[PDB]
DNA sequence: AAAAGAACGGAACGCCTGCTCTGAACCTGTGCC
């Protein structure tokens, strides 16, 4: 009924007109889908009609050319509208026609990029949402399209897969959003479009090995998702399991590990794949070079856990020695097996014995047993220039494997004796016993120096491992603690004075020390014993440990490096480091002692860093796991978060109210940053949001953060809350009064009262300390204004009223600064940079309205002429005096400085007249004389003083 | 256009390789309703003749094309319907390098579909004329006869008028044999009954004489045998002075007489086309008389064309230029003397020069052929040029303005000839040297004998500089100095730059006024003076010195002395200018 | 009269510097050492 009728209508349009009939039938389908949403026969009818229309368009491609222009015009008019499922389905269907699909794809990419940018802008500023509630999301409609076209359509699946293939490459922030959208639509169409599953898998496998140089992390992510959704898809896609290893050992950036983990079920259900990878293993491990041999050993280590350890065992008995055959390799290559052996050790018993025996042989290769003699560690073995046998990682692997072996239940007797002897040997030794006796022994860029430098790096790394092992052995054992405490005395003996070598760079690598070697569980437990570990069960070993003040400092400093490793990278060293759920529990336990120790009342300054980094991690890593932490912090998310702020506000006000003698500005800066980092996740409409604002403005307007970063840091905080809630132009106007009261006016003949509305700003804070930040907001305030003005290019009356209020109020602000004597730094430059920017935004709204008189606009112009222009030009005359006086400091080739010091001045004039020239254009076209309020554009001349040259 | 042009080479190299996808290609071409007429010709050229060429398996495309034209020759979509007959012309052209059956079937279908269509025999005959004009040379005599022998049935049956003086009927005006036959009583029957033909399509007759010229060009060397008694035909129209009563017309006969005249001058163009090149008994003389007749007829037309407020004449001053027989240069066999006739002839050639060197007939040849066409008879050009020079040495306003305009138009011709950017390409530098050889031999006693390029440059420079003495209008001075730039090198040498400075300063110091006073200050005058000043100041020796002298002597004298006139040292400079 | 035409009037993304914030052990001065 409907399909033949609309086919006849399309034939009529081919004979007649197509400008409006197309849009009419899109609208008909749109309301049909809307009424049917709250229909399989209707969906089949829709499939038939789209098939008919796409065949007709393919027959006459030029007929559909008007669709591109029509949709572009609609998108220019409608802010994100007209991108209905019908329209996008028609667009993708003709893309399969292969005619002009590139331009359609480019238009789609531009539209989605604009859509995600607009979504981010609206999310990051509610002030635009109130005046622009037309939040149109292309992602929502395109993801609903998957379900809409999941009823056996002619070419919807092909269009969607082509769209996703273009999307994934377009992704390469907006790029991350595009990649996420493409991956989601591919997953949805794989879970929906059954008959294209094999073709999709083959195509993505062809693409998966398509960017060797470029990152393909999104590719492996999507492949893993589709494989875990359909485990047997690649089984039906056979003859590719062998093929996928063509150039796998070229660029391991964790891509190889991800590929192996994604395909692991296939290997465990596909013996041919296992055999082929075994065959490739011989070539990979025997590669004489070391450029890419790391990927091979990493993949083999992962495979060891990939295959089950139930108990053919002959498979394992064969593959045990494969990696050991490459043990004599480069130190960097030898590194990864030590870190990775523990993971596979929890999957077998006999394999554990074999690995322990091999590691025993390796450690005995360097042990050098003796009694009451030189340090057993033959540090000179790895001296040569470079090193080929890391020791700290090996010892950490030794202790972890020993712990797991003991827990699961003579090499183990040899292990404990060797561990006990070397620990006893270390305490029964000193720097004199080691090769490094004197402080002036080794120097950087010296053959003896770098050798001793490597030795120093190794030995203190060894000390950390023995610290961890004895703690597990010494369950409330004072003798083991005495060995532990004495061992640390050797550790810092190398440090402090001869730390690393010396390191004159005033930098603190790894929080304070090089990369630690402590399992996260141990350091978590050590602090709990070290802090809050009060009980009669302890034998004063904690107390003497507490006596070692440097042990306190080192106790948390390692964890601070550890969390920073998890802060930047998504993983960390130590057992269970890359397991997030295991790490999350560790993250829950550690934070309590760090916070409590600070509240006990330097050392506490460390805990401030530790907390500030732990929040910044989980808010950026454990997005879904926040409720678990909040439950462990002890859906009232805002209640407890505000409670912690209250405990922190008391410390700050007490510190801020105290005299400058006891200031510790480093803590105060941290006290402010933690507020900002903890203010990110308050309730958007919470009362505590308003309550926190009411307190901070009181403190800012009352207290005087004379410290540089303290004033800057606190002012940064208040705006982050005062952006998503309101506009700050009232505050900026108020602050502009104080700086105007702080100094003298440009006119040099007018005085002002104290008018100290805010105590944060004072005479000593007249620097860019404040007048650069507020101008940054002035940059942001105008930055978002352009977005709506561009959109502005029924409620438009409200749109124009709001802009003229913010711009008009901001216009008064600039008038206040422009009469003051701004500091001669870059703040003079930046003021002229935004002043040039401000006039430009004044244009595009007027430039828009040309294509459309109100007196409200005139009153803004009247205020603009009266309070801005003559002052600005007079302010320009001020700059001449300032630069001339400032240029006297020329050590008592100034060509470079003079040009820069006056570079914004010409472009200030040009931005004045380009607005003026179009404002001239408006006046004639608008039939109104707007120039009576304003003033003739003044200009300046010069004169060379010939007499002064003598 | 480039895609079709390369497709020509692709089908030429491997016809089977192209016709492999030729099914889809032809389906797309037929389906695509949007196609430029030139693109229509390009596609149909092979789309209609692939079967005749590739006789093995090409019959499918030919059958599809014949079916679609049969459904569209009588179809209700005249827009692009003539594309079918265009493809027919392409088919005969391919056959004009058996197949007669397909052409006969197509012609029968066209005739059936155009039984009563007015613009059917018109456009069909236009297509045949284009055929033989462009690519009909290799056409067999039998094929050409079968295509276009309907002249013996159409022309003498109802379009060949009778020479008897008994013409009478319900005509708006009486029939008078304007421009009667030169040979009285030799062939009385030689006349054309125009008024009976209008009141048998008057629109259709104008593009016919071309076709009989084309027939006699293949059935004989010349047109004398077929049109011996018809070359000197008069026109059956009202009295020539009858146009004087334009007010007396009042559309009672004004429109009818306007159509009469409009068909008349186009018929004169047709006969001058068909019976010009051949030399026979008074053939070239009668051609000259026809030229004088058409000039006088157009002059008479001008009056009623101004009197007629609006018109929509059928194409088969300058505003009516599109609705005219755009006669090519093939008529110029007697180029080597009515000054008005010269003005009109070189006005006809000037527009073509401005278009091709900067509407199907002039576009049919490349500029390489334009060069040979223009150099075919450069000798009469220089002869008339020196005649006008001698007249100006001797020096009626009604004649003086005529010579002035002819002068200007001739210099326009040489400037748009030699300022051609195609001379930058050296693909025909020998042709340029040969073209300049006649001018070089005209300056010197002659016998260039492979003259040197620099010698030719200097000789042509001096020869064209000879005209720098006497010049009637400033626009002529502009075009003279610009053609003098055009022949010489782009960057002038020192001697030529000094000559440029001297001549341009002399022209600046010259005084220009129309024959009846009335200084020639106008609009084109402004651009002409702009170009003069640009080239002079560019080619001066001391540019700063020259501008200082101008702004320090010429302007002050104008501001001080001149009230409504020019400046004393620079009569070209004016307050308005 | 103040209308076109197209030659005149005009716009966007890309670039690494000459930039200023940041950096660093110092060397000075003076109550302490």
């Amino acid at each position: 009924e409907i399909p033949p009728l609309v086919y006849q209508l399309l034939l009529l349009s081919a004979k007649g007109s197509k400008k409006t009939v197309l849009e009419g039938i899109i609208s008909f389908f749109n309301q049909l889908d809307k009424r049917q949403k709250e229909l399989d026969q209707l969906r089949h009818v829709e499939g038939t009609v789209i098939l008919h229309i796409v065949s007709a368009i393919n027959l006459d491609q030029d007929i559909g050319e008007e669709l591109i222009k029509h949709l572009k015009t609609e998108q220019q008019k409608d802010p994100g509208k007209a991108l209905c499922p019908f329209s996008v389905s028609l667009l993708l269907s003709t893309a399969v026609k292969h005619r002009l699909q590139e331009q359609i794809f480019d238009f789609l990419k531009t539209s989605i990029t604009r859509s995600c940018k607009d979504l981010q802008i609206l999310q990051a500023s509610k002030f635009l949402q109130d005046l622009c509630p037309q939040q149109y999301d292309v992602t929502a409609v395109i993801l609903e399209v998957v379900k809409n076209s999941a009823f056996g359509w002619d070419h919807v699946t092909q269009g969607l897969v082509d769209l996703g293939f273009s999307l994934m490459e377009s992704y390469e922030m907006p790029a991350q959003q595009a990649c996420k959208l493409g991956a989601s639509i591919l997953l949805e169409t794989f879970k929906v479009h059954e008959p294209i599953r094999s073709d999709i898998l083959e195509q993505v496998l062809n693409r998966v090995l398509t960017k060797a140089a470029s990152p393909v992390s999104h590719f492996i992510d999507l492949l893993s998702n589709i494989v875990v959704s359909a485990p047997l898809v690649l089984q039906n896609s056979s003859s590719r399991v062998t093929e996928t290893f063509d150039n796998l050992s070229f660029l391991p950036i964790d891509t190889v590990q991800g590929l192996l983990r994604a395909v692991q079920p296939l290997l465990k259900v596909s013996m041919s794949v296992r055999d082929s990878l075994i065959l490739v293993l011989q070539k990979a491990i025997f590669s004489r070079q070391l450029d890419a041999r790391k990927a091979a050993v990493a993949g083999f280590l992962l495979l060891l856990r990939n295959f089950k350890i139930l108990g053919n065992e002959a498979f394992c008995l064969e593959i045990l020695g494969s990696l050991r055959r490459c043990l004599s390799q480069q130190a960097d290559v030898r590194l990864m097996l030590y870190e990775g052996f523990y993971d596979v050790l929890r999957r077998n018993s006999q394999l554990a014995s074999s690995i322990m025996e091999t590691l025993l042989s390796q450690i005995k290769q360097y042990y050098l047993p003796q009694q009451d003699l030189l340090p057993p560690l033959k540090l000179e073995g790895c001296i040569m220039i470079f090193l080929q046998e890391p020791l700290a990682h090996l010892l950490c692997c030794i202790q972890h494997c020993l712990a797991w072996y003991k827990s699961t239940v003579g090499f183990e007797q040899n292990f404990e004796e060797m561990l006990e002897s070397v620990t006893r040997r270390m305490i029964k030794s000193e720097l004199e016993d080691f090769e490094l006796d004197k402080s002036a022994d080794f120097s950087p860029s010296s053959g003896v120096g770098v050798k001793n430098n490597i030795y120093a790096i190794q030995v203190m790394g060894i000390c950390e491992v023995l610290i961890e092992y004895n703690f597990k052995i010494g369950n409330f054992s004072k003798n083991k603690f005495e060995d532990v405490l004495g061992l640390f005395t050797c550790y810092n003996k190398l440090s402090e004075i001869l730390k690393e070598k010396a390191g004159k760079n005033k930098s603190t690598l790894g929080n304070r020390i090089a990369r630690s070697f402590l399992s996260m569980g141990f350091v978590s437990t050590l602090l709990t014993a070290l802090f809050r570990d009060n009980a009669q069960s302890h034998e004063e070993s904690l107390a003497v440990l507490r006596s070692s003040t440097e042990f306190m400092r080192y106790a948390v400093s390692v964890a601070l490096q550890k969390v920073q490793q998890l802060e930047e990278m998504g993983q960390t060293d130590g057992p269970d480091g890359q397991n997030p759920e295991k790490m999350f529990q560790n993250l829950c336990k550690i934070t309590r002692v760090l916070l409590w120790r600070y509240t006990s009342i330097s050392i506490s300054l460390l805990c401030l860093e530790g907390l500030l980094r732990i929040f910044n991690t989980m808010q950026q890593l454990y997005a879904a796991r926040i409720p678990q932490f909040l439950q462990a912090l002890d859906i009232n998310v805002t209640e407890k978060a505000a409670f912690q702020i209250r405990q922190f506000q008391r410390s700050l006000v007490n510190q801020l109210s105290s005299a400058e003698d006891d200031f510790n500005s480093k803590e105060t800066q941290l006290l402010i940053t933690i507020l900002s980092t903890l203010s990110k996740l308050l309730d958007p409409g919470s009362q505590q949001f308003l309550q926190f604002l009411t307190w901070t403005v009181k403190i800012c307007k009352e207290n005087a953060l004379e410290d540089l970063s303290c004033c800057k840091g606190l002012l940064t905080l208040l705006f982050s809350l005062h952006v998503l809630y309101k506009s700050p132009v009232s505050l900026l106007r108020e602050l502009a009064q104080d700086i105007h009261a702080c100094l003298g006016d440009i006119d040099q003949d007018v005085e002002i009262e104290s008018r100290s509305h805010f105590a944060i700003v004072n005479v000593k804070t007249a620097a860019p300390t404040v007048c650069l930040l507020v101008l940054g907001q002035a940059d942001k305030v105008l930055e978002e204004v352009d977005w709506l003005i561009k959109r502005l290019t029924n409620q438009t009356q409200a749109l124009e009223k709001g802009v003229i209020l913010q711009l008009g109020t901001l216009l008064t602000v600039f008038h206040e600064l422009v009469q003051t004597a701004l500091p001669a730094g870059s703040c003079v430059d930046s003021l002229l940079r935004s002043l040039s920017k401000t006039y430009a935004i004044l244009t595009s709204l007027i430039k828009h309205y040309i294509q459309a008189v109100p007196g409200r606009l005139e009153k803004l112009v009247k205020l603009s002429g009266s309070h801005l222009t003559p002052q600005c030009y007079s302010f320009i005359t001020y700059v001449q005096n300032i630069h001339s006086e400032s240029l006297s400091f020329a050590e008592e080739t100034v060509m470079a400085k003079v040009l820069r010091d006056t570079k914004p001045i010409p472009n200030l004039i040009f931005a004045i007249e380009q607005y003026e020239k179009f404002l001239i254009h408006l006046s004639k076209k608008s039939k109104v004389n707007l120039m009576q309020y304003m003033k003739l554009s003044t200009s300046r001349d010069f004169r060379i003083n010939a007499s002064m040259l003598d | 256009d480039i895609s079709l042009d390369v497709l020509t080479d692709l089908v030429i190299l491997h016809p089977s390789l192209l016709l492999r996808y030729a099914t889809f290609v032809k389906t797309i071409l037929d389906s695509m309703q949007k196609l430029n007429p030139c693109q229509i010709r390009k596609l149909f050229y092979i789309l209609s003749t692939l079967a005749f060429s590739q006789r093995q398996e090409g019959s499918y495309i030919q059958d599809d094309m014949h079916m679609v034209i049969r459904k569209w020759l009588s179809s209700s979509v005249p827009n692009h319907k003539q594309m079918g007959i265009i493809g027919a012309v392409t088919m005969m052209g391919s056959v004009a390098l058996e197949c007669d059956g397909q052409l006969s079937t197509l012609l029968d279908l066209v005739g059936f579909c155009c039984e009563q269509t007015p613009e059917v025999l018109a456009l069909y005959y236009d297509e045949l004329a284009n055929l033989i004009e462009k690519q009909k040379g290799n056409l067999d005599l039998q094929l050409l006869d079968k295509f276009g022998k309907s002249l013996v049935e159409d022309f003498p049956n109802d379009f060949v008028v009778d020479l008897s003086p008994t013409v009478d009927g319900s005509f708006l005006f009486p029939v008078k044999s304007l421009y009667n036959l030169d040979e009285d009583e030799t062939q009385g029957a030689i006349a054309i009954n125009l008024l009976p033909l209008v009141s048998v399509s008057p629109i259709c007759l104008s593009p016919c004489f071309r076709l009989l010229r084309l027939y006699t060009g293949e059935q004989n060397n010349g047109s004398l045998e077929e049109i011996d008694a018809l070359l000197g035909c008069p026109l059956y129209l009202t009295d020539l002075e009858v146009e004087g009563k334009l007010d007396s017309l009042s559309k009672q006969e004004r429109e009818f007489l306007c159509s009469l005249l409009f068909y008349a001058l186009n018929w004169f163009r047709e006969v001058v086309n068909a019976f010009c090149q051949q030399q026979d008994a008074e053939m070239k003389g009668k051609v000259l008389t026809r030229l004088q007749n058409i000039t006088e007829l157009q002059n008479v037309l001008g009056k009623c064309l101004a009197a007629t407020p609006g018109y929509v004449p059928p194409p088969a001053l300058q505003s009516y230029r599109p609705y005219f027989r755009e006669l090519d240069l093939e008529v110029f066999s007697v180029l080597h003397l009515g000054p008005a006739e010269l003005c009109f002839l070189l006005d006809d050639m000037c527009w073509k020069l401005e278009h091709v060197l900067t509407f199907s007939h002039l576009c049919q040849r490349s500029p390489k052929e334009v060069a040979v066409c223009v150099v075919k008879l450069l000798k009469p050009l220089c002869n008339h040029m020196e005649n006008m020079h001698n007249y100006f040495q001797t020096v009626n306003i009604q004649e003086y303005q005529l010579m002035s305009s002819c002068y200007h138009q001739l210099l326009l011709a040489f400037r748009l000839l030699f300022a051609w950017s195609g001379f930058s390409q050296h693909e025909n530098s020998n042709l340029l040297r040969s073209a300049l050889q006649v001018l070089a031999d005209r300056l010197k006693p002659g016998e260039t004998e492979f003259l040197p390029l620099e010698e030719l440059i200097s000789e042509s420079f001096q020869y064209l500089l000879n005209f720098q003495a006497s010049i009637p209008s400033f626009q002529c001075a502009f075009i003279l100095t610009q053609v003098l730039m055009a022949i010489s090198e782009k960057p002038m040498t020192g001697w030529k730059r000094e000559k440029m400075a001297s001549l341009a300063k002399q022209f600046l110091c010259q005084s220009w006024m129309k024959p009846g006073g009335d200084r020639e200050k106008g609009s084109h005058f402004n651009s002409a003076l702009h170009t003069l000043l640009c080239v002079y100041l560019e080619h001066t020796d001391n540019i700063l010195k020259a501008i200082e002298e101008i702004s320090s002597v010429g302007v002050p004298e104008l501001i001080n002395s001149a009230k409504d006139g020019c400046s004393s040292t620079y009569p070209t400079l004016s307050r308005q200018t």
